[PDB]
């Protein structure tokens, strides 16, 4: 690919390199060597340097060179708990379980270790959304209580009748 | 907006509703009025899921909504649903849910009395205590049913009634903590 | 319909479910409603 | 429309239950005015 195919292989090669465990940054020219992109266009060399390698959220500019961003990705149980806490504190929202799994290898160990601290919501497509378990105010009760509560239909009542009950019972 | 109203709304929503309803209320607690679209982006919930939760919140009238129609910069009509919490209407509806449960004790008790004391297990037909005497044959000396020609036992009908009584006192425990919560309405 | 209320199903599901119940109830009373589908007996023959 | 009633003043679908309560509140005397024997 011209102006589009080369960058894809750079990202793929960089991702694979990190999986090996090489946190050391790599130069633009060095990465091009192992990606068989030595003949890349000059205008793409500056374009990747100025735009592709900085705008992407997985590229870290260290001492001029570029390195992966495992810090942003969750790679520890503590980071997993912290990320959810910030989401609840700032009200950012939940995160799909698949997103955590790819970012966190063996995410099952972290998820099970935290246990109830993570709230799981099952989407129609089996996707699980993780939410922080705010343990400030908790209230869990027996199942039949909700069943009786559900038995008390309220959507099929008017405001006048609902408010009339208050004076009917004397409260 | 006294803090008592804000504090209770969290307590009640976290009790009879799931985390989805509580999270939506938190946004309305932070800001008096919030757009429906803004809440969707913040919570990242599905459109249908958020609408269902909002509809449920509208069912109990905890939060009211107003529709604003305006013209967008590109000329297309924009209809934004603005949601705001109505404490005055919230207190009345939540209070209504107290007396119903409080008066629900009498209604549940009547259910046990409905069950007949005497029943025939072999024919699986409830036997009235009075009708048993007429069905009872003095010559035989014990009550019996002619159609099936077998003895009757009323002990079976006794056991279900006893269990239901436990369900009643057990029911009251649920509404006991909430009684404390609703005291913040009056304050 | 009873299970949906018992299970607290979605409001729209009940609303759609109620609509079907309304159709059958009205259809049984009259199978020649104005501008409404005819409920056949699964063979193209309208029910009486 | 069809088997469903619409109430407009804005517009909200009217369910059969929503109409039952109003009819219950109607007094017997009002029925006579409407030419319908209450009993
Ligand atoms: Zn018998």
């Amino acid at each position: 690919g011209y102006k589009f195919g080369v960058l894809a292989k750079i990202v793929n090669y960089m991702k694979t390199r990190h999986q090996r465990g090489d946190t050391h940054p790599l130069t633009l020219d060095e990465i091009l060597d192992e990606t068989q992109h030595l003949d890349i266009g000059l205008k793409q060399k500056q374009w990747l340097m100025t735009e592709a390698l900085v705008n992407n959220p997985k590229i870290e500019v260290i001492d001029g060179k570029y390195a992966f961003k495992p810090k942003y990705n969750v790679r520890d149980k503590k980071a997993l708990l912290r990320l959810l806490d910030q989401h609840d504190q700032r009200g950012l929202g939940g995160i799909l379980l698949e997103d955590i799994e790819e970012a966190l290898p063996n995410s099952q160990k972290a998820v099970k270790a935290l246990g109830d601290q993570i709230l799981f919501v099952n989407r129609p497509d089996k996707k699980k959304i993780l939410f922080f378990n705010d343990k400030s105010c908790q209230f869990s009760v027996d199942e039949e209580f909700q069943k009786l509560w559900r038995s008390v239909t309220v959507d099929s009542m008017d405001e006048e009748k609902i408010e009339e009950y208050l004076k009917r019972q004397g409260i | 907006v006294p803090a008592a109203l804000k504090r209770l709304a969290k307590y009640v929503i976290r009790g009879f509703y799931g985390i989805e309803h509580a999270l939506a209320l938190d946004i309305l607690i932070r800001n008096s009025c919030v757009k429906e679209e803004d809440m969707l982006e913040l919570l990242k919930f599905d459109r249908k899921q958020l609408r269902s939760v909002l509809n449920n919140l509208k069912g109990d009238k905890f939060i009211k909504c107003r529709m604003r129609v305006e013209t967008a910069a590109d000329g297309k009509t924009t209809r934004h649903n603005y949601y705001f919490i109505n404490y005055r209407t919230l207190v009345n509806v939540v209070k209504y849910k107290l007396d119903h449960m409080r008066r629900r004790i009498e209604t549940d008790e009547r259910d046990s009395t409905n069950r007949a004391s005497f029943k025939c297990p072999v024919c699986s037909s409830t036997f009235t205590d009075l009708e048993a005497n007429q069905l009872f044959d003095p010559m035989t000396g014990t009550f019996r049913c002619t159609f099936c020609h077998t003895e009757v036992e009323e002990d079976e009908s006794a056991m279900p009634k006893k269990d239901a009584r436990t369900l009643l006192a057990r029911f009251n425990e649920q509404i006991e903590p909430i009684y404390a919560l609703l005291r913040e309405t009056e304050d | 319909l009873r299970r949906n209320e018992q299970n607290g199903a979605a409001a729209h599901v009940i609303a759609e479910d109620v609509k079907l119940l309304q159709f059958h109830v009205a259809t049984m009373v009259d199978n020649e409603l104005p501008g409404l589908p005819r409920a056949m007996q699964k063979s193209g023959r309208p029910l009486k | 429309s069809g088997l469903e009633l619409y109430a407009e003043w804005k517009k909200i679908l009217l369910s059969p239950e929503r109409v039952h309560e109003i009819f219950k509140r109607i007094s017997d005397e009002e029925c006579f005015v409407l030419g319908m024997e209450p009993r």
